[PDB]
């Protein structure tokens, strides 16, 4: 969004010092109780495990490649709610425009508490009138004194918790078979071999299986100065 | 230029020069140095800080040749 | 995570507060020096305050005084130079080398 | 200048010849100072004042949408008195104009 | 927590203290002597009495008082 | 913004309730004085509530203290009148304590001739 | 905390606290003034200790302008409201407003200081030299206090002009008044420090420009070119609060909002090229007064704008409202006020009038009027309006007719008389006088004893 | 065109393994770009110079899945298998299918209103456009109204304007005379005093 700074570094990768070091517990833990770290190695070490072999990609199903890669199958119930949730992150630092509310289709007031200031300027060239502001809280369906036009107030509320990403894949989402870690060896295998390592991520994923330090040059990898 | 810089005649004290209404104190507002003599005025505060020096106090400067010292440009 | 009861019973049974007795306009007159003069934390924070600020006042006043009169005494260069002409007097010479400084 | 919403001829038809213009008071009530009972502590006394706000009241018509406390300025929108933290979400300013976009459809 | 809600929650919940109203009451007091007393003191300073008699400084009549 | 300051946050429950020891409720200082006197009127003002809605804003005599009760219970222009010309006279008063039996010379009638003879050497 | 707090509705509060306390002092300079000028003699203040009421009409004057006026309206109003009024959470700079009010104390403690310590000498609140350069480190003192007070200014000034940045709304007409008034306080300070530097230089390093073959009429160029833009730097933030109040009170929309928008701007852009009529019997050529004399004439136009917009927002207004609230009331008292002070604004405009009028009560009561009368119900007035939302009690003002038909009657029974010994004439900062003139003096002096009874009884 | 054409982030290498930019302090070892580009090659040359991923030969059965199950992505998957697929086409393929989140206004719960209340909306509005109607009219008689009552006050202003009018007219009279005719008009009459 306009109103958000430049992208860090992070916002594209995090570096391979964060990965867990019991890998063996990630990737047997439900989502449900990951945390954003161990969530973020959790899917790209499974995912990355899946893409890197290429021998199985073209018989493994849409719904089986997105749950590896940690993709979220889309739904009418999730996409409303990510929807409100891009809504309101967008109306943080933008203006609010939209059709006449009436009572068939009232004015959408995004808000997490119970209650939002807003501003009614009225309809379109002379029916534009001067802000009318008002407290909308939830509950109640909102009529302007002046114009007539409709407000209510939609609330991103979900089991004592507000509408976030991380909530709705939590909701949705299902854990699948769990992670089999003869898949990671044997596509660690594949493309890490007599010092070439061309899945770094899954060298020192399986370093931390077999208990760090036992894959050549990982000693020395671990081994810092500050 | 400067080192060796002319000098210029002394100026004729005309209607509206040299006027005080109180001495020249603000670089000193305690010890005072020098009451007579402007900030900068460096002849005026030599024979000044002779004085003081005749009668027993210490005040730096003003008293190496130029031609005897370094960075003067004042050499031939 | 912490776990309180709805209420408590205190041990006492005193109503200690309550809504302000009905006041007139110059009830303050006499209120506010009670105040002062009868409850600890108001005459306790009045005492270190004056303390305080009398105590750090001594050393400067000490000091300045003390620099007062030595300015009006004269410039320092007119204290320097009547232990000079002292010096003069005591070894009867009309010119002795400056302080620092041998003959 | 702004003279009213425009009205057709159209929209001034009744659907009954008894329909007359709803006499919905507009007054919220009789009030004072807020007053505090002596009972209640700092924190039970914050909750008093802030079920005591006249800008959260409103008056309900015959067809169950509500008429709010509506104010010129946002001025007269944060509790009184002012809390330390007011705009913690952002007022919304709702524009009107006459565009559209398809995605907001369904056929 | 509710008794942060409010700015300066003891005096809008009407609990403060009232040594508080005290101080600043006192506060502006203390300011409206600096008008006053430097008037007595510079008056004595200069003539030797606090405040003047009204028309003491222009010729009065022998029963004047 | 994950881990940022929260755009909204649920108020924690107040603290316990106190009671004496007998079970009377622990009152707290409150402010708001029933000043004693015998003044009982009641005046109402309509009152602004925004742009649509108005409130009915009443002023009881026991909130205010007795100064204020006995000058608004008279009328307006009963009191008003009385009171202007009260205060202006209480000025003079206060203006006069300090000049009784100031006699300055040049208000006495001979001063006062021999201006008007100035008046009239210098037809002024 | 207390002092630490950067709450920027906070700080809104210790400025009108501050102003009242300073204002005290203010008022009981005034009290002194009008009790000695009561009749002819010496009344309160010696023969021999004259120098006082030239240091007391020069306090007066200084504080009341810089200290109480401009930081009640420019600080106190407009830190607690601006920020809600653009739907903002809170100011955009929070610890250069913490410093500011901290400043204006430190400036405060200063200068009354220097009444206690310093020997008591005047030479006006417009230090003209160079009777300014002469005096003696009272002088000193009240640089200092302007100076400092100064930078409190121009950083709040550079506050407000942050909100354009960060305004979520509509700028509303007082939200322009204060960036307005924020402009011209970004123009004039600049211009003020540098003369009031020049002063110092004077005074304490030797300088000298105003002594013979240095023009004293500069000072009073460089001094009114901001002298004048601050009379409109205390006013406009005035104004805006008056759009406010008969909009809400009255629940109409503002008429013309543009126009009153860009009435403000116009005041601000004449009112920085008109200050030489403050310097008409100095001896200026010909064509300067007549260009000053025009473009003091044309701010008129503007002005009389705003009157007329604001009057038609009262007319047509429901009769069910209760009319007698203390903020509707100071609202409307402030049109018929004001027009007063501008209409004699006017007549003092034309400099052959002014020949006589320079110099004169006449000016006083004009200044007065508008500062004195005006100014002072229009903060009193935002305050009141915003009694809900800052939420002080322990007064009873919201609802006393009393109070206000008192303060009028009795302010006007002070100020209007002067208008009259401007062309009796009675000469400005003087406190002995001829016999002839006490009867005006004394209906003003009892005006003054009056209006301080009425204070007291708000409480 | 952000940025004159820097990206805020790029990837850079290094041939040797143990290479620190930080920690070294040589002058003979060349950072390259994400493509591999030595960095002694300037952009405007090495931008013109067409990269093409290569992915290994592996993935063209699944990359050729995805073209079939997609048709419409075909044409990309296919540029890739023939290694023909720059940046640019990559990009061009991203934001080809990107979609914008749905909102449903069916799932939205509603304010609670009886049904009595719900057969009154015809009726409130009837009630709002009649409201409007007799504002907008108000309107019209309200400015004639006031705005005519205004010149009763000019016509007022200009009849007490006139009465200082005729008495300056009279001041102007009675000046003129006062030099010719007034006996309070005095000459040879002031003598001057002398000092005391
Ligand atoms: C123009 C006038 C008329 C105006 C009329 C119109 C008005 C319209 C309405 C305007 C409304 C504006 C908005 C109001 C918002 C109010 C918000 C509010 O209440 O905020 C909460 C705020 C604080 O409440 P809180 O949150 O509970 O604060 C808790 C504390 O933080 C913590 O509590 P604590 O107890 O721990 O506190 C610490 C306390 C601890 O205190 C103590 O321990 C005190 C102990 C007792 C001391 C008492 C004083 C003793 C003096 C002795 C003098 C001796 C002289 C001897 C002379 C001998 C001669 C021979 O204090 C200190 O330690 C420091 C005190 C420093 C301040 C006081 C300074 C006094 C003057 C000093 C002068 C020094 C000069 C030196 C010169 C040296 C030269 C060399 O309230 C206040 O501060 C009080 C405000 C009261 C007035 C509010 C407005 C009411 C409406 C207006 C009424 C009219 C007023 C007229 C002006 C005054 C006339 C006099
Ligand atoms: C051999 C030597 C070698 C060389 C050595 C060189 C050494 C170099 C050293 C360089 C540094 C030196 C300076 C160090 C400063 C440190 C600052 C710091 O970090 O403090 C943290 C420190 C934090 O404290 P804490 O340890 O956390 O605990 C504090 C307490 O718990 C209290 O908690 P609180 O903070 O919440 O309570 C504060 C508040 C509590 O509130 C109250 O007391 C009650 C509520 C208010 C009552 C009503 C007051 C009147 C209304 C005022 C409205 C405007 C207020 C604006 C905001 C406050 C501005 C002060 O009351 C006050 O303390 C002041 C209240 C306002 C007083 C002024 C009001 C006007 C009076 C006018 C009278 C005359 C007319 O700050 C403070 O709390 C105190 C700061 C004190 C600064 C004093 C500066 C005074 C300057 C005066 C003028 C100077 C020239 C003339 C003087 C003439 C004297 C005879
Ligand atoms: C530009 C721009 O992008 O402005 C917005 C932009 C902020 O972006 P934004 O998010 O679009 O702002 C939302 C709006 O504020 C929200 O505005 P809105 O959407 O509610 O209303 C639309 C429009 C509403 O505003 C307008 O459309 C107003 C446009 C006209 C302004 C008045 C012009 C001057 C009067 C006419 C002069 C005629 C001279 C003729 C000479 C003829 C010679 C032949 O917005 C703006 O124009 C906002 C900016 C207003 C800037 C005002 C700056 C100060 C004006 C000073 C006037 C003159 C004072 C004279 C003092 C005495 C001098 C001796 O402003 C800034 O970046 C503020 C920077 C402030 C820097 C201050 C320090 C400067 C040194
Ligand atoms: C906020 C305070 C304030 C305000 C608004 C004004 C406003 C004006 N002032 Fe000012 N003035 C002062 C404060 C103020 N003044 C002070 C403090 C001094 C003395 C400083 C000192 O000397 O120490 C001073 C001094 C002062 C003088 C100096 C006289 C002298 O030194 O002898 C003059 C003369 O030009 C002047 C003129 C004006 C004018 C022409 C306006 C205009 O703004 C007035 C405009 C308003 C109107 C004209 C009325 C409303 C408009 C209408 C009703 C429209 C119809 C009217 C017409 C068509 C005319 N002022
Ligand atoms: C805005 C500034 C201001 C204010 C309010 C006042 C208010 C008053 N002034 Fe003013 N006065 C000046 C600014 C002001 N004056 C200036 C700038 C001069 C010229 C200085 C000079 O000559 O060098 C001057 C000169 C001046 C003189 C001339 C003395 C002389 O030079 O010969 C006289 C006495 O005749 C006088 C009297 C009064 C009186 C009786 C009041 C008032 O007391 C009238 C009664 C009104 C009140 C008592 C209410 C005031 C209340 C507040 C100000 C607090 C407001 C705070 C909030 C609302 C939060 N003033
Ligand atoms: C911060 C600014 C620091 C300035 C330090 C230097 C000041 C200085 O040089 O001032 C002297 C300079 C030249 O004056 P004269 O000495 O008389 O010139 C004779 C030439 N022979 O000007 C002054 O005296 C004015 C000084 C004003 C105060 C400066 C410090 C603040
Ligand atoms: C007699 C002169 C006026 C005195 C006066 O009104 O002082 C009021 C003022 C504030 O008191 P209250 O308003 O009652 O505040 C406490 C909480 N309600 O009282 C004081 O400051 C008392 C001390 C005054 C000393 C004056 C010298
Ligand atoms: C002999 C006579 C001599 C007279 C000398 C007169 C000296 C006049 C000095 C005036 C200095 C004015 C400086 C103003 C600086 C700009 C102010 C400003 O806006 O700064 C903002 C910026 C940071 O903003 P925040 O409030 O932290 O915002 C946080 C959220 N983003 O502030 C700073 O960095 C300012 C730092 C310096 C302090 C400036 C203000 C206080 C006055 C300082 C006076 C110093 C000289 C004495
Ligand atoms: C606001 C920014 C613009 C301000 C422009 C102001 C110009 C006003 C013009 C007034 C005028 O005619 O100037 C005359 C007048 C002097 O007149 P007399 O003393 O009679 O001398 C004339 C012949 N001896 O000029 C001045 O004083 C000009 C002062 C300089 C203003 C500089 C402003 C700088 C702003 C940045
Ligand atoms: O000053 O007008
Ligand atoms: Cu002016
Ligand atoms: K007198
Ligand atoms: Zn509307």
């Amino acid at each position: 969004y306009r109103h958000w700074h430049r992208m860090s570094e992070d916002d594209w990768a995090l570096p391979l010092d964060s990965m867990p070091e019991d890998v063996k517990t990630l990737m047997a833990t439900p989502q449900t109780e990951r945390g954003f770290v161990e969530d973020y190695w959790y899917n790209r070490i499974r995912g990355e495990a899946t893409l890197l072999d290429p021998e199985a990609l073209p018989s493994k199903s849409y719904i089986a490649l997105a749950r590896d890669m940690g993709l979220q199958i889309v739904d009418e119930p999730s996409s409303h709610m990510m929807g409100l949730i891009e809504l309101y992150e967008y109306l943080r630092g933008a203006s609010f425009v939209g059709p006449f509310g009436t009572i068939e289709n009232p004015v959408l007031v995004p808000a997490v508490g119970q209650e939002r200031v807003v501003a009614c300027t009225g309809g379109v060239g002379d029916e534009e009138h001067f802000t009318l502001w008002f407290r909308c809280r939830e509950g109640f369906m909102y009529r302007c004194g002046e114009c007539d036009q409709i407000f209510m107030l939609v609330r991103l509320y979900y089991e004592d918790r507000y509408w976030t990403q991380t909530l709705v894949r939590d909701t949705f989402m299902s854990d699948g078979d769990m992670f089999d870690l003869k898949t990671l060896e044997r596509v660690h295998k594949m493309w890490n071999k007599d010092e070439m390592v061309r899945w770094e991520v899954g060298y020192w994923a399986q370093d931390y299986v077999l208990g760090k330090g036992v894959l050549p040059g990982m000693v020395e990898e671990h081994t810092r100065v500050n | 230029h400067q080192g060796t810089k002319p000098p210029r005649p002394v100026s004729l004290e005309s209607r509206f020069m040299n006027q005080r209404r109180y001495d020249f104190t603000w670089m000193h507002p305690q010890d005072k140095f020098c009451s007579e003599c402007r900030p900068v005025e460096l002849e005026c505060k030599k024979m000044c800080f002779d004085r003081y020096r005749s009668m027993d106090y210490r005040m730096y400067g003003f008293q190496r040749p130029r031609i005897q010292t370094y960075y003067s440009f004042s050499t031939c | 995570g912490r776990e309180l009861p709805e209420y408590v019973v205190l041990p006492h049974n005193q109503q200690r507060y309550g809504r302000d007795k009905s006041y007139s306009y110059f009830t303050c007159l006499w209120h506010f020096p009670k105040m002062v003069f009868t409850e600890k934390w108001c005459y306790t924070n009045i005492m270190w305050f004056v303390f305080w600020t009398g105590f750090w006042f001594i050393p400067n006043y000490i000091w300045w005084e003390r620099r007062y009169a030595y300015q009006k005494a004269g410039f320092h260069w007119e204290h320097t130079n009547r232990k000079l002409q002292a010096r003069k007097e005591a070894l009867g010479m009309d010119k002795v080398p400056a302080s620092g400084m041998d003959w | 200048i702004y003279e009213g919403q425009t009205v057709q001829e159209s929209e001034l038809i009744p659907q009954e010849d008894d329909w007359v213009i709803e006499e919905t008071n507009f007054c919220l009530g009789r009030n004072c100072y807020v007053r505090f009972r002596e009972e209640d502590d700092l924190a039970r006394r914050a909750l008093h004042q802030m079920d005591s706000q006249l800008n959260k009241m409103h008056t309900r018509l015959r067809d169950g949408t509500v008429i709010p406390y509506m104010s010129f300025h946002p001025d007269e929108m944060v509790d009184r008195p002012a809390p330390i933290h007011t705009f913690s979400e952002k007022p919304l300013l709702k524009w009107t104009w006459d565009e559209t976009y398809e995605e907001a459809y369904d056929d | 927590n509710l008794e942060d809600h409010f700015d300066l929650a003891e005096y809008m919940m009407k609990m403060h203290n009232p040594m508080s109203e005290y101080l600043y009451w006192i506060a502006g007091f203390v300011s409206g002597l600096h008008g006053i007393l430097p008037l007595l003191h510079s008056n004595y300073y200069f003539s030797g009495m606090f405040l003047p008699r009204d028309n003491d400084n222009t010729q009065l009549c022998d029963d004047s008082w | 913004r994950i881990g940022g300051p929260p755009v909204f946050m649920q108020f924690p429950p107040p603290p316990p309730k106190e009671y004496l020891a007998d079970g009377t409720p622990k009152t707290y200082p409150l402010h708001q004085p029933v000043f004693d006197h015998g003044y009982t009127w009641e005046h109402w003002y309509m009152t602004n509530a925004g742009v649509f809605h108005t409130v009915y804003y009443g002023e009881f005599a026991k909130d205010f203290p007795w100064r204020w009760g006995f000058v608004a219970e008279k009328p307006f222009w009963v009191g008003a009148p009385i009171l202007v010309l009260g205060v202006l006279c209480l000025g003079h008063i206060i203006q006069t304590m300090g000049q009784i039996g100031v006699r300055p010379k040049r208000y006495t009638p001979e001063w006062v001739e021999a201006t008007k003879e100035r008046e009239r050497a210098e037809n002024t | 905390f207390y002092i630490l707090v950067n709450n920027n509705k906070r700080i809104g509060i210790y400025y009108i606290k501050l102003s009242i306390i300073i204002g005290i002092l203010g008022i009981v300079l005034s009290y002194i003034i009008r009790v000695e000028l009561y009749n002819s003699g010496n009344r309160i203040i010696k023969y021999d200790n004259v120098n006082y009421y030239n240091m007391v009409i020069t306090l007066h004057g200084l504080l009341m302008i810089f200290y109480i006026i401009m930081p009640g309206l420019y600080g106190g109003i407009p830190l607690y409201i601006l920020p809600i009024l653009s739907v903002i959470t809170d100011i955009v700079l929070p610890r250069i407003n913490n410093i500011s009010i901290i400043i204006v104390l430190i400036s405060y403690i200063v200068v009354i200081n220097s009444i206690v310590i310093e020997y008591n000498i005047g030479t006006g609140w417009t230090l003209y030299p160079p009777l300014s350069i002469i005096g003696t480190v009272i002088v000193n003192m009240i640089l200092y206090g302007l100076i400092i007070i100064g930078i409190s200014s121009i950083i709040s000034a550079i506050n407000f002009m942050n909100i354009l940045i960060v305004i979520d709304g509509i700028i509303y007409v007082y939200i322009w008044s204060i960036i307005i008034t924020s402009v011209l306080l970004i123009i004039s300070l600049p211009i003020l420090n540098g003369i009031l530097l020049m002063i110092l230089s004077d005074i304490y390093f030797n300088s000298i420009y105003f002594i013979l073959n240095g023009d004293v009429v500069l000072y009073q160029h460089l001094f009114w070119y901001f002298g004048h833009p601050e009379v409109y730097i205390l006013i406009l933030p005035a104004f805006g609060i008056i759009s406010i109040i008969l909009s809400v009170l009255n629940n109409k929309i503002i008429f013309g909002m543009k126009s009153m928008i860009l009435a403000i701007i116009m005041i601000s852009i004449l009112g920085s090229i008109v200050w030489a009529h403050h310097i008409y019997t100095v001896g200026l050529e010909l064509d300067t007064k007549i260009y000053f004399n025009n473009l003091t004439l044309i701010i008129s136009i503007p002005t009389g704008n705003k009157i007329y917009n604001w009057i038609i927002l009262y007319i047509g207004s429901y009769n069910i409202l209760y009319n007698g609230y203390q903020s509707l009331i100071f609202s409307i008292m402030f049109i018929i006020i004001f027009i007063i002070g501008g209409i004699t604004g006017i007549i003092i405009s034309i400099d052959i009038i002014d020949i006589g009028l320079h110099d004169t009560y006449y000016i006083v009561s004009h200044f007065h009027y508008i500062l004195s009368i005006g100014a002072v119900i229009s903060l009193l007035a935002g305050i009141l309006l915003l009694k809900d939302i800052i939420g002080y009690y322990n007064v009873i003002i919201k609802i006393n007719k009393y109070f206000g038909l008192l303060l009028f009657i009795n302010i006007n029974i002070i100020f209007t008389p002067q208008f009259i010994i401007g062309f009796n004439v009675m000469p400005r900062r003087i406190l002995e006088y001829s016999d002839n003139i006490i009867v005006w003096n004394l209906i003003s002096s009892i005006g003054s004893i009056s209006t301080i009874l009425i204070l007291l009884s708000i409480f | 065109a952000y940025n004159g054409g820097y990206p805020f982030h790029y990837v850079v290498q290094y041939d040797d393994p143990n290479y620190d930019c930080e920690a070294d302090f040589e002058f003979e070892e060349i950072p390259r770009d994400e493509f591999g580009v030595p960095a002694h090659i300037p952009p405007e040359l090495s931008t013109q110079i067409r990269h093409t991923y290569y992915v290994p030969p592996q993935y063209y059965p699944f990359l050729k899945k995805l073209g079939e199950d997609t048709p419409e992505l075909k044409p990309y998957t296919d540029k890739l298998i023939m290694g023909d697929m720059t940046y640019d086409d990559y990009e061009e393929m991203f934001y080809k299918f990107a979609k914008p989140l749905k909102i449903y206004r069916s799932r939205l719960p509603l304010p609670y209103r009886t049904d009595e209340e719900i057969s009154q909306e015809k009726y409130v509005n009837w009630c709002g456009r009649w409201y409007s109607y007799r504002q907008r009219l108000q309107g019209d008689y309200y400015s004639r109204h006031y705005f005519r009552d205004w010149l009763i006050g000019v016509m007022l202003g200009m009849y007490l304007g006139n009465l200082c009018v005729q008495q300056h007219r009279q001041y102007r009279v009675d000046m003129k005379l006062f030099y010719l005719e007034a006996p309070e008009h005095k000459i040879n009459w002031v003598k001057p005093r002398g000092d005391l």
